[PDB]
């Protein structure tokens, strides 16, 4: 099924990218088409600066595509992501919960509480 | 009313900040935010199908309160 | 025979001098009592002269003898004996006042001008402005298009008419538009409910900030609003 889908070659981790071996390998490939940077820094990146990868659950079987369905819980009413805060541009209620004052609590999520109205808020999350 | 048309957006927005964005109001059951293939970029207008109609009429009332990239967002029935 | 020796006439004013500059430092008793000056609806820029009133007559006469041929702003000025509204601000500049004549649709808009139901138009914007068409606002805590709420719940013959924005039949909230031409293609689709009685010039200053796609070139804010009652 993945005939025309063109993906990247390899996504290396931060522990390998912070060692300088990728740039030296790219320079060697450009020269062919050696470095001797360090010997203890690679051991430090392999032992001390080791990053645990994102594993999966025991029932998390591999689907067919498994790349276009990046689903994640259910970010609901009162809880938003950072960047979209940036587009919104409000310094640390999100301002359409000013209009959730006038027009009323949403039919879709009736149980709703959002800060300052019936919900008496810190960081991102302005409603529960 | 179950669906709405949404104009005036910036392509850094995608189907996800619409998902997240309009479910802040009430859950978007079916999302449609075209990806244009030819130049690989978005024109920025949207169609939203909800659970039923009440969700979407409240959505007409409240809904035109989203500002995407400092800029205005059109929401009307459909 | 008259006792109108309170209102003093100031001439040779600068382009920066206004009711404020004259108040804190005018000819006679200007800054005091009341002050009159040539103010526009969109431009809102004084010419060079004006009229200042003094709490008393003696104070006024003394202000003339002095302010007479005085030096203000490096210039020599002369002194001698002489329904709802929205105040609009465009960019950082007051533009002037639009007065409007407005049952259920009129009452909703009236309450949104007074804020007597706990919310309304004050501080909101005209978010969609299209030259030779209309200026749309009432997305108070929205600044989008058809955003807001009515006092009841969630839900065209020429220029200077008030009409309800909507998202189809029976979807009136708080969003409205002021027409900038005959917009008869909207007849039977939007509910017309009032008319501009004063400040059509201020509406033209709002329209001047429009674009074909409706994006305002500068922010247009309802700085204040209320009712004559």
């Amino acid at each position: 099924g993945k005939r025309g889908i063109e993906k990247p070659p390899f996504e290396l981790p931060d522990f390998i990218k912070r060692t300088g071996i990728q740039e030296m390998r790219e320079a060697l490939q450009e020269k062919e088409e050696k470095i001797d940077i360090d010997y203890q820094k690679l051991h430090d990146a392999f032992f001390k600066w080791q990053t645990k990868p994102k594993l999966t659950i025991h029932g998390d079987l591999y689907y067919e595509g498994k790349e276009f369905e990046t689903r994640l819980k259910e970010k609901k009413p009162g809880d938003l992501s950072d960047e979209l805060r940036i587009s919104l541009g409000m310094p640390v209620p999100p301002p359409w919960l000013i209009a959730m004052q006038r027009y009323g609590p949403p039919p879709s999520y009736p149980n709703l509480k959002i800060p300052g109205l019936n919900s008496p808020l810190y960081g991102d999350v302005f409603g529960t | 009313d179950a669906t709405v048309y949404v104009g005036g957006l910036d392509e850094k927005v995608s189907e996800p900040l619409l998902w997240e964005l309009f479910l802040q109001a009430g859950p978007v059951v079916n999302t449609h935010m075209p990806k244009d293939r030819v130049t690989g970029q978005h024109q920025g207008y949207g169609f939203v199908e909800f659970l039923s109609e009440e969700d979407a009429d409240y959505a007409i009332k409240i809904m035109n309160m989203i500002k995407l990239y400092g800029k205005p967002i059109r929401v009307n029935k459909a | 025979m008259a006792t109108t020796k309170r209102v003093l006439y100031v001439g040779g004013l600068a382009e920066e001098v206004d009711d404020k500059v004259l108040h804190a430092a005018f000819i006679p008793f200007g800054d005091i009592t009341d002050i009159q000056i040539p103010l526009d609806y969109e431009t809102e820029k004084h010419r060079g002269f004006a009229f200042v009133e003094f709490e008393l007559a003696e104070d006024a006469a003394a202000a003339i003898d002095n302010m007479n041929e005085s030096e203000l702003f490096g210039r020599t000025i002369r002194v001698n004996l002489a329904q709802v509204y929205m105040d609009i601000k465009i960019g950082n500049k007051p533009a002037g006042r639009i007065q409007m004549l407005l049952p259920m649709t009129a009452e909703n808009f009236r309450c949104l001008c007074t804020h007597e139901k706990g919310f309304g138009f004050k501080g909101s914007s005209f978010h969609r402005i299209i030259p030779q068409f209309m200026c749309q606002g009432g997305d108070f805590t929205n600044h989008n298009g058809t955003g807001g709420k009515s006092i009841y719940g969630k839900k065209h013959t020429g220029p200077g008419l008030l009409s309800m924005a909507n998202s189809g039949p029976n979807t009136n909230g708080s969003q409205f538009f002021l027409t900038c031409d005959k917009t008869d293609w909207l007849d039977g689709k939007h509910v017309v409910f009032g008319e501009v009685t004063e400040g059509l010039d201020v509406l033209r200053q709002i329209e001047a900030q429009g674009s074909k796609d409706g994006k305002p070139k500068q922010k247009v804010i309802i700085a204040d609003c209320g009712e004559y009652v």
